[PDB]
């Protein structure tokens, strides 16, 4: 697939962005669709993750109660509504999809932290930028 | 049912897998092991209130019908309640649409970890195939 975001930007901390990802190339999946970010020299992280078919979402701790993912699974699309934004959340931010339709039950969340592990297609990344 | 290791290899070698997709029959074998230890009427109830049934532990929401989760998609269009019948014919040919579909067995995390790279032949060793 091919991955392409909108949204982000600078806002001042407490401040709040929406970022939006549509995915194109796809007839069946992506089985999942997530969110990570890379802060300036370090290595990418996950931030949030959602299973297209039933919605069961999963969090960084690190944005937990502050960033909500959601989606619209019949067009490919998934969202990040970042609220009470930090300095510490200033980093380019990253769409992410598995394309794989697992046999049995799989928790996107677990490529959160495993280096985006199954996570086989990338957006370019957005920056976003908090004062 | 509760298969035998070797029972299963030879239903499922009738059943044409062995070989399937560039996986021989030990890698199906081994999948079963650790998704359902040979039990057909395997099931295993998930978060989003889908269920992954048979002795390859396939999901409602992708694969087959189950009715409790209304819009989720049926891609071998069969009843979920056809994995767990101990004839196995139904979770053969689901697990042919499954491993074809672009992602090999990888599809099953379960084989990729326990089984994928190992000398998966053992699993048919001993038995009258």
């Amino acid at each position: 697939v091919q991955l392409q975001a909108s949204g982000g930007g600078s806002v001042q901390a407490g401040g709040s962005l929406r970022l939006s990802c549509a995915a194109s190339g796809y007839t069946i999946g992506p089985y999942c669709m997530g969110w990570f970010r890379q802060a300036p020299g370090k290595e990418r992280e996950g931030v949030a993750a959602i299973n297209s078919g039933g919605g069961s979402t999963y969090y960084a701790d690190s944005v937990k109660g502050r960033f909500t993912i959601s989606q619209d699974n019949a067009k490919n699309t998934v969202y990040l509504l970042m609220n009470s934004l930090e300095p510490e959340d200033t980093a380019i931010y990253y769409c992410a999809a598995d394309s794989t339709i697992y046999a049995s039950y799989y928790e996107c969340g677990h490529g959160l932290s495993t280096g985006g592990y199954g996570y086989d297609s990338w957006g370019q990344g957005t920056q976003v930028t908090v004062s | 049912k509760v298969f035998g290791r070797c029972e299963l290899a030879a239903a499922m070698k009738r059943h044409g897998l062995d070989n399937y997709r560039g996986y021989s029959l030990g890698n199906w074998v081994c999948a079963a092991k650790f998704e359902s230890n040979f039990n057909t009427q395997a099931t295993n109830r998930n978060t989003d209130g889908s269920t992954d049934y048979g002795i390859l532990q396939i999901n409602s929401r992708w694969w087959c019908n189950d009715g409790r989760t209304p819009g989720s998609r049926n891609l071998c269009n069969i009843p979920c309640s056809a994995l767990l019948s101990s004839d196995i014919t139904a979770s053969v040919n689901c697990a042919k649409k499954i491993v074809s579909d672009g992602n090999g067995m990888n599809a099953w995390v379960a084989w990729r970890n326990r089984c994928k790279g190992t000398d998966v032949q053992a699993w048919i060793r001993g038995c009258r195939l």
